[PDB]
């Protein structure tokens, strides 16, 4: 809670020096070049709760935690089993991007 | 007549399998292992496999490398220019199933999506002896065919 | 300047003492004092050249990048004749998402410098191709991968991605597998692009520990 | 040798420069004017008689008679070290019990995500896999899975002749991997005994 | 190896013991050119050279 | 600014065809064929509303359908 | 547009996915004659949507190579040794199949197989084998438009007899009856072109009066898909004629125009003369193997089927009932294949 | 360094060396001491446009004075090359390269900043320094 | 009132497709030519773009080493070396001397194989096929050393963070030393056939001329710099391993033409042989990987006997080490030039951004300037001297 006193110092300082120009909502999505049906998907902005198995507070929103913890996640879609090998097949392009990055 | 047709078909199989003119689609890592397989230490020209630069004069095609979405039309175009027998060998994990770039936006998961594949050579890169094993597997596949007997009994 | 071969024997030295000192410890202060308007902040950190030394990183704004680069190349004391690469890093948490990074070499100083320009999706960065001819392809790649527009570029075109690709793949919001897939159709004797289907989905393994502290 | 003639060059503009200017006589790499009659005859016979060509001809003709280096691939096989990473194989204990304990580290370390594992408690009570399949069209044969396994259950065997005629046969499963381990057991065991000394 | 029976990582922990200090630089204070060029050689004899580092750091 | 970026990208799309980066089959696949398919399409005007048709088709409407 | 299910019993349970190559369709299909011109496109349509297709073929690895690419892993099953006279093999082929499509037919006779064998005996035996199973839900048979019991040509007569036998054994079977099919691998335009260019004279039976309704291969393949996606189509015969009806003279003229032939190479080989020139050559065919030099065109059966109007009956089912608009075969993508040869700006 | 030419040439001639390594491409002029003096004095005249109390101008003045001194004690042109670690030709080209950017610096005037300008500087401290000793 | 003078127009916008006697890989090259002379060259790349940089972001640091082996299939060791050096800098890990020696040794070996392939494939593109086959036997001899140390002839993945994957097998140093005793004679055999040959001289002299200013302007490195008169080597100017101890001389040429770069590459092979001999004689004894087990896996007997070693093995083969937040760019003197990795870490077990700096990317950019005024035949030679690898260019 005091200070990381490491590269994060310069990271935050670069954050506060610079800023982004305001644009109308949704305009950047057209610039992105992805299929427009991507934005029809609904978004949940949440912070994961602590796993009950472990007692560490890093993943939680705690003054100890210095990492980004708020995720954008998209709703879960259909999943099936590969007829030949029983692998989990999917057609959702946004399956793991939000959770992972 | 049934004996003569068999002698003819086995002679044709010997001719096709002994003289394989392969065209090498050397995209990536595996092309150098093929280079080594056709080098002095392994003599493919003793086996009768001698590489031909143009598709029209080649009967076997070896896809050795990572197929990309940018290349797949050119791969299909080269394959179509080949004459009728046109056997295709898939070499390497990249060509077989996309391999280590399988979960990529720009990579085709296996040349089988674009062109039919007769023999799959596994490896990253496949050892030269493994490539010769796959070529012998293709030669056995050619030997197995008896086209002239079926023409007689068609 | 240009490290033309001069000494035939006994050039065992990595460089002279004064040249090392001026760049080991006075380089950032010299840059800030000489050209203060261009520089906004400076970071001294682990060295690009070696593990033991330290090289500067300078943060500047997009408007001043061309003049700062021209000063860096042709200043007598600082002769960064080479542009190693141009890169962008996407930080979605920030309002100004993209940090365009310039890496330079001074053969005379035997030193490396890193220049960062922080922009967003709409703003553009002036091209530095007139200063370094190598920039042209690097800026084309940055435009392709991240979508950063470079102003006054001689011909800004995509390089790596497939023809007709509209998305920018290295953006953190772009799916790892993408949106489309390529297949040959027998009916229409053409190779065609289709929406993505995966036989086996990419398996993300969450390995993060609660007890870790290094994550910022 | 390294020395170059004013006439021989690959660029038209350089040929024009050397034909109409004498800066080539200043340059050290070039060959200087003969300055004697005998030197003129020497250069003239060297160029006109293709002397340098014949010198290469003898060295190439040495190729005809020297010992050929080649291997008859079916009859003779190239040397293969114990460390060689080839076709995968699940292993069994000498009692006949599979070494795998479904730790799933090999699936976590797989750079290519070629291993899918799912397990259960067996009726006796052991931790055993109900599924262990490897995609050999996705494998990169790095050997990381052999490094991560704590019980030596998964090893990359010494077999490189495993080409197939259809892609479906290249999707291995637990039974196939166990059969491959049974087939190559003694060779794998010898290779592991040799490798244990180093690591 | 003296690490077999003597285990102390915190003494040998270099990964997590790095930090970043902060300074502020201003244009008002003049740069010290005496440091840069006072130590510079004026004749060939006074030339001093930095030798190439032979090895990179190792724990031994 | 977004308009400028969109115009630049559209100019790139035109230049690909103009400079022969893309091929004849690309033009067939991506523009001409879908337009001709749309003209040749005969469909029965569904009495069921939009909700009912998607309900009959699939559980998750957001997932795309191929070869509809 | 909303994807329509394959109307097969218990399909709703098994089906899952968007309907693409990697999706699961609840259709397992045994397409006899898969390596043929018609069969390959039907296999492509069924397998493209994630379904599994069993393709029995007479041993020929190079001929069945395109079918390998058609589907994902394990979806296209190629059975090596297919014989029309082997019952046990037919039972094995349709063991897991819930739809069976029969595209097996011969344009010409040989010594080994006659019309009566392939077009009559095989349909009856296969019909019995499918009937005894019960798992097979849909049966589709492909026949010519001009097939009739009272037809001079033996091919078109045997085909109609076989269709009647199939209708007798399986009452719910659908008889697809397309016209002359145009495609890249077709035997209509390709044979006409070969006749115009590498033959000394192009004999035209009568003056080309006979009317025909050619259709594009993609249209027939889509019609097959629409048959399988509707259970109400069962037990009905569909005459899949093309959008436009053309006499053979118009088609010959338009091929000459598109190819930019110097002049007209077609000659008038009127009927009652082909019936004397080719009549011995049919007996020649029945005692000799398949020969590329002479075939199909040079037969009395072809002359007999080119003296009648092979057009759809007025009251009949067609593309409109399947909600398909057939594409014109004289323009657009359909005509590209002949167009590539020469257009007068080419070579 | 090692010459890759089989022909035998003398590298102590101090002209065959320059011809071999291709300094003539950089400048066709011989590059004598007087040219270096003229170039430094021309740079000093040029940097007069920059305001007198500008840090850039002070830097250029100091560098030019240092090199004019190095020219002073060293009467040998090769000695100047040894002290400055450069060929005289590239030393002369250096001042012209400095001359090219004076117009670009006079258009934006980087030296103009407010009297409260402050550039934050972040410095890295190595763990090896603290762990071994203090 | 003085007449004006008109000019001429250029056409023939040819497409030079993937072509086998050229630098290996697929090259699509669009050339605008006035007659038989080239006026513009526009290389089309992306035909082997596999999205490597983005794939790295989804993998752990140890899971991403084989990517660098496969970036350049000709020179694997040098490519993975920069990645492991960057991770070591961020992790503050010190490599033991034996592992440093092994890295330098194998880097020189891969340098030699790279130069053999470059020279002999360039000669093949010219049209001489004997040096090519004469070289494969040597390259096989070196691939057998690779297969001995790692079990893979090409994609070894031998270099690891903090050292090497396994120790040198017993008997290896003798075999390498024998290969070294005969290497100089083999190189002399190749050099006699190539050097001094009139057709080779005519084909290569004064083709692809580059000047020192041009090389620095376009960001070129390695043989291109050293063939123009630039005494710049990373192994000497910015040493990264026990290279500083090693005694070798930079090869320098001045013309900048194709012939000069061929001579430079041959001399680089000889210098690498000298460095290998020094490595062999001075090879130390001791640890080959770092003693720290929070960044390197424990040995197998040690994990099977100690609880802490089993914990470290489990957490290193499942989660991996956590790299402190920071950025670094580490470059190595690859055989093709300067190869560098710009690694951005936010403190996790996966790289946030891993930019790969291609030495061949800048050379292919320089192609247009170099191949101005040339002929259709000269393009193959110019491509040969650049020695571009398109998997390396297209990441
Ligand atoms: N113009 C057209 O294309 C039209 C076609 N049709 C009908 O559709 C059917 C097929 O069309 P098409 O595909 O053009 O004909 P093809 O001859 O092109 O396809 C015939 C298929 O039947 C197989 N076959 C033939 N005889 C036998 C046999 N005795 N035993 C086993 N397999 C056999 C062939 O295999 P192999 O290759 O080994 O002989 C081939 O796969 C025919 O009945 C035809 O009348 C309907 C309207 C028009
Ligand atoms: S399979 Fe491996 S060796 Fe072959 S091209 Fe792909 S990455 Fe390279
Ligand atoms: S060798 Fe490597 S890629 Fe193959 S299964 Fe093992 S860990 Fe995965
Ligand atoms: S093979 Fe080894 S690493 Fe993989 S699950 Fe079994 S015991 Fe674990």
């Amino acid at each position: 809670a005091t200070a990381p006193q490491d590269f994060s110092l310069a990271m935050k300082k670069a954050d506060e020096i610079y800023s982004g120009k305001t644009v109308k909502a949704g305009d950047i999505g057209f610039s992105a070049g992805v299929p427009l049906e991507t934005y029809n998907r609904k978004v949940r902005i949440f912070c994961p709760a602590k796993a009950a198995s472990q007692s560490g507070l890093g993943r939680t929103l705690h003054p100890s935690s210095k990492a980004p913890q708020w995720k954008i996640v998209f709703e879960n879609l259909s999943k099936w089993e590969n007829p030949l090998m029983g692998w989990t097949s999917t057609a959702d392009p946004l399956e793991n991007v939000g959770r992972s990055t | 007549a049934d004996f003569i047709v068999s002698k003819v078909d086995t002679v044709v199989n010997w001719a096709r399998a002994g003289s394989m003119w392969p065209m090498t689609f050397g995209l990536a890592c595996c092309a150098v292992e093929m280079m080594h397989a056709g080098a002095s230490r392994y003599d493919l020209d003793r086996f009768g496999i001698i590489f031909r630069p143009s598709p029209r004069q080649s009967d076997v095609m070896i896809v050795a490398g990572t197929l990309t979405n940018k290349m797949a039309p050119a791969l299909r175009k080269v394959y179509d220019q080949m004459p009728e027998p046109k056997w295709v060998v898939s070499m390497g994990s990249c060509a077989n199933g996309g391999g280590y770039y399988h979960y990529s936006y720009s990579v085709v998961r296996g040349c089988d999506r674009v062109v039919p594949v007769d023999v799959y050579v596994p490896g990253c890169p496949p050892t030269a002896e493994g490539l010769l094993y796959g070529l012998l597997q293709l030669q056995k596949k050619i030997y197995r065919s008896k086209n002239t007997q079926l023409w007689w009994n068609k | 300047s240009y490290c033309y071969a001069r000494k035939m024997t006994d050039k065992d030295y990595i460089a002279y003492d004064n040249i090392k000192n001026f760049g080991d410890n006075y380089l950032t202060d010299y840059i800030i004092k000489t050209v203060p308007k261009y520089v906004t902040m400076a970071v001294n950190g682990p060295a690009q050249s070696s593990v033991l030394y330290q090289e500067p990183t300078i943060y500047t704004t997009p408007e001043h990048i061309y003049a700062l680069c021209a000063f860096l190349r042709d200043h007598v004391n600082l002769q960064y004749k080479t542009l190693i690469d141009i890169t962008a890093v996407d930080y979605p948490e920030r309002s100004a998402r993209f940090e365009v990074v310039y890496h330079l070499l001074s053969p005379r100083l035997n030193n490396r410098i890193r220049i960062k320009v922080v922009v967003d999706e709409v703003t553009s960065v002036p091209s530095v191709s007139r200063i370094w001819n190598a920039a042209n392809w690097f800026e084309r790649e940055t435009w392709d991968m991240f979508g950063v527009f470079f102003s006054n570029h001689p011909d800004l075109r995509r390089v790596l991605t497939d023809y007709g690709f509209t998305g920018h793949p290295l953006r953190k919001d772009f799916p790892l597998t993408g949106y489309t897939e390529v297949r040959y159709d027998y009916g229409k004797k053409r190779v065609i692009s289709e929406p993505l289907e995966l036989t086996q989905e990419f398996r993300y393994f969450d390995f993060s520990s609660p007890w870790d502290t290094l994550s910022r | 040798g390294t020395e170059r003639r004013p006439g021989q060059s690959g660029a038209w503009k350089q040929v024009d420069k050397q034909r109409y200017s004498s800066e080539w006589e200043q340059d050290p790499t070039f060959k200087q004017v003969p300055k004697n009659v005998s030197e003129v005859l020497d250069d003239s016979v060297s160029v006109l008689f293709l002397t340098d060509i014949v010198r290469g001809m003898m060295y190439s003709a040495s190729g005809f008679f020297d010992d050929k280096v080649t291997i008859l691939y079916p009859f003779e096989k190239g040397a293969v070290s114990p460390r060689f990473r080839g076709e995968h194989a699940l292993r069994r204990y000498p009692t006949g019990e599979e070494r795998c304990i479904s730790c799933k580290l090999c699936e976590a370390i797989c750079p290519a995500q070629a291993i899918t594992i799912e397990a259960e408690e067996r009726e006796d009570g052991s931790r055993k896999t109900t599924r262990y399949d490897i995609d050999m069209t996705k494998c990169i044969y790095c050997g990381f899975c052999q490094e991560a396994c704590p019980v030596d259950a998964i090893v990359e065997g010494p077999n490189f002749e495993f080409s197939t005629e259809t892609r479906e046969e290249l999707l291995y499963d637990k039974q196939k991997l166990l059969e491959n381990g049974d087939k190559w057991e003694q060779e794998i065991a010898a290779n592991l005994r040799t490798e244990s000394l180093y690591r | 190896p003296k690490l077999v029976y003597d285990i102390k990582y915190f003494a040998r922990d270099y990964r997590r013991n790095n930090s970043y200090t902060v300074r502020s630089v201003d244009s008002k204070t003049p740069f010290d050119y005496s440091k840069v060029f006072g130590s510079a050689p004026l004749k060939p004899a006074d030339v001093k050279t930095v030798r190439i580092p032979e090895v990179m750091p190792h724990r031994g | 600014r977004v308009t400028d970026l969109l115009i630049f990208k559209g100019r790139e799309e035109l230049e690909t065809y103009l400079f022969m980066y893309k091929q004849r089959h690309h033009a067939i696949t991506e523009y001409i064929e879908p337009y001709q398919i749309k003209k040749l399409l005969i469909e029965r005007k569904s009495s069921n509303s939009a909700f009912l048709d998607s309900f009959y088709e699939k559980a998750y409407p957001l997932v795309h359908s191929k070869y509809a | 547009s909303t994807l329509k299910p394959f109307d097969l019993n218990a399909n709703n349970a098994v089906r899952n996915g968007p309907g693409g190559r990697s999706s699961i369709g609840g259709v397992v299909a045994t397409v006899f004659g898969a390596n043929g011109f018609i069969g390959s496109y039907v296999v492509n349509e069924i397998s493209k949507r994630g379904n599994q297709v069993v393709c029995p073929y007479r041993c020929n690895e190079n001929k069945v190579q395109p079918l390998k690419q058609m589907g994902d892993l394990g979806q296209v099953v190629l059975l090596p040794e297919f014989d029309i006279h082997d019952d046990e093999y037919i039972r094995r082929a349709i063991s897991r199949s819930n739809v069976v499509i029969n595209c097996v037919g011969i344009r010409q006779e040989t010594k080994n197989y006659s019309y009566k064998d392939v077009h009559v005996d095989f349909p009856t035996r296969l019909a019995k084998i499918v009937a005894e199973s019960g798992k097979v839900e849909r049966f589709i048979q492909v026949s010519e438009m001009g097939a009739d019991v009272s037809h001079a040509s033996r091919r078109l007569q045997t085909k109609a007899v076989g269709d009647e036998a199939i209708m007798k054994y399986i009452p719910d079977a659908t008889i697809i009856r397309p016209g002359n099919v145009v495609g890249i691998e077709d035997y209509f335009y390709n044979n006409l072109i070969f006749q115009l260019s590498y033959t000394i004279v192009a004999p035209v039976i009568n003056n080309g009066a006979n009317k025909v309704q050619p259709t594009y291969i993609l249209d027939v393949a889509d019609a097959v898909v629409k048959i399988l996606k509707d259970k109400k189509t069962s037990g009905k015969t569909y005459y899949l004629g093309g959008p436009e009806t053309l006499t053979m003279r118009q088609i010959y003229d338009h091929l000459i125009d598109t190819l930019r032939l110097s002049n007209d190479d077609t000659v008038n080989l009127r009927y009652e003369l082909a019936k004397m020139l080719y009549k011995p050559l049919d007996t020649l065919r029945t005692k000799l193997p398949e020969f590329p030099f002479l075939g199909f065109m040079m037969s009395s059966d072809y002359a007999e089927e080119q003296v009648a109007d092979s057009v759809a009956p007025a009251g009949s089912l067609g593309y409109k009932d399947l909600s398909i608009s057939p594409a014109k075969v004289t323009e657009g993508l359909a005509i590209e294949g002949v167009r590539f040869i020469r257009v007068g700006g080419y070579d | 360094f090692k010459a890759v030419a089989d022909v035998e040439i003398d590298f102590s001639n101090r002209a065959v060396l320059k011809k071999y390594v291709g300094v003539d491409h950089l400048s066709k002029e011989q590059g004598t001491k007087a040219k270096f003096i003229v170039s430094l004095n021309s740079l000093l005249e040029a940097v007069k446009s920059v305001p007198e109390t500008a840090e850039y101008r002070k830097a250029i003045e100091a560098t030019c004075q240092y090199r004019l001194k190095v020219c002073g004690e060293n009467n040998s042109d090769a000695a100047i090359e040894e002290v400055l670690d450069a060929h005289l030709e590239e030393l002369i080209a250096e001042s012209k390269e400095e001359l090219r950017i004076l117009p670009v610096l006079l258009e934006s005037k980087p030296w103009d900043v407010p009297a409260d300008y402050s550039a934050p500087v972040f410095d890295y401290v190595d763990a090896s320094t603290i762990l071994d000793k203090k | 009132m003085k007449p004006l003078t008109p000019s001429k127009v250029s056409n023939f916008t040819i497409n030079f497709g993937p072509q086998h006697p050229a630098a290996h890989g697929v090259l699509r090259l669009v050339l605008e030519m006035d007659g038989e002379i080239i006026k513009r060259a526009d290389p089309h790349i992306g035909l082997l773009h596999r999205g490597t940089e983005k794939l790295l972001e989804y993998k752990t640091y140890n899971q991403g080493i084989p990517y660098f082996d496969r970036l350049d299939y000709v020179s694997m060791m040098c490519m993975e070396h920069s990645y492991v050096l960057a991770i070591e800098q961020l992790l503050n890990v010190a490599v033991p001397l034996r592992g440093q020696y092994i890295r330098v040794l194998f880097s020189e070996i891969t340098r030699i194989m790279n130069h053999i392939l470059a020279i002999t494939c360039h000669s093949m593109d010219v049209g001489a096929l004997t040096p090519f086959l004469w070289a494969f036997e040597e390259r096989e001899k070196l691939f057998e050393f690779y297969e001995r140390v790692s079990g893979a002839r090409m994609h070894a993945a031998y270099f690891r963070v903090g050292g090497v994957a396994q120790d040198l097998p017993i008997g290896l140093l003798r075999d390498i030393y024998d290969w070294s005793r005969q290497f100089a004679s083999r190189v002399d055999e190749m050099e006699e056939l190539l050097t001094g040959n009139r057709i080779w001289k005519e084909r290569t002299i004064d083709v692809g001329l580059v000047t020192a200013q041009q090389a620095w302007d376009w960001g070129c490195s390695g043989p291109i710099l050293r063939g123009s008169g630039i005494d710049w080597d990373l192994r000497k100017n910015q040493p990264y391993d026990v290279y500083g101890r090693m005694d070798f001389n930079v090869p320098i040429a001045g013309h900048g033409d194709c012939y000069d770069r061929y001579l430079v590459r041959v001399q680089e092979m000889r210098e690498s042989l000298r460095i290998i001999y020094q490595c062999l004689n001075e090879m130390p004894d001791g640890l080959y990987k770092t003693p720290d087990q929070k960044v390197s896996p424990p040995s197998r007997g040690q994990m099977k006997q100690s609880m802490e070693s089993l914990i470290h093995h489990f957490k290193l083969f499942s989660e991996g080490y956590h790299v402190p937040a920071g950025e670094t760019y580490r470059a190595v003197e690859a055989p093709k030039g300067e190869f560098g990795v710009y690694l951005v870490s936010r403190g996790g077990n996966r790289p946030y951004r891993c930019k790969i700096r291609s030495p061949g990317y800048a050379h292919l950019q320089m192609l247009d300037m170099v191949a101005k005024g040339a002929m259709l035949a000269d393009v193959v030679t110019i491509i040969g001297t650049l020695d571009v690898v398109f998997g390396e260019i297209d990441r």
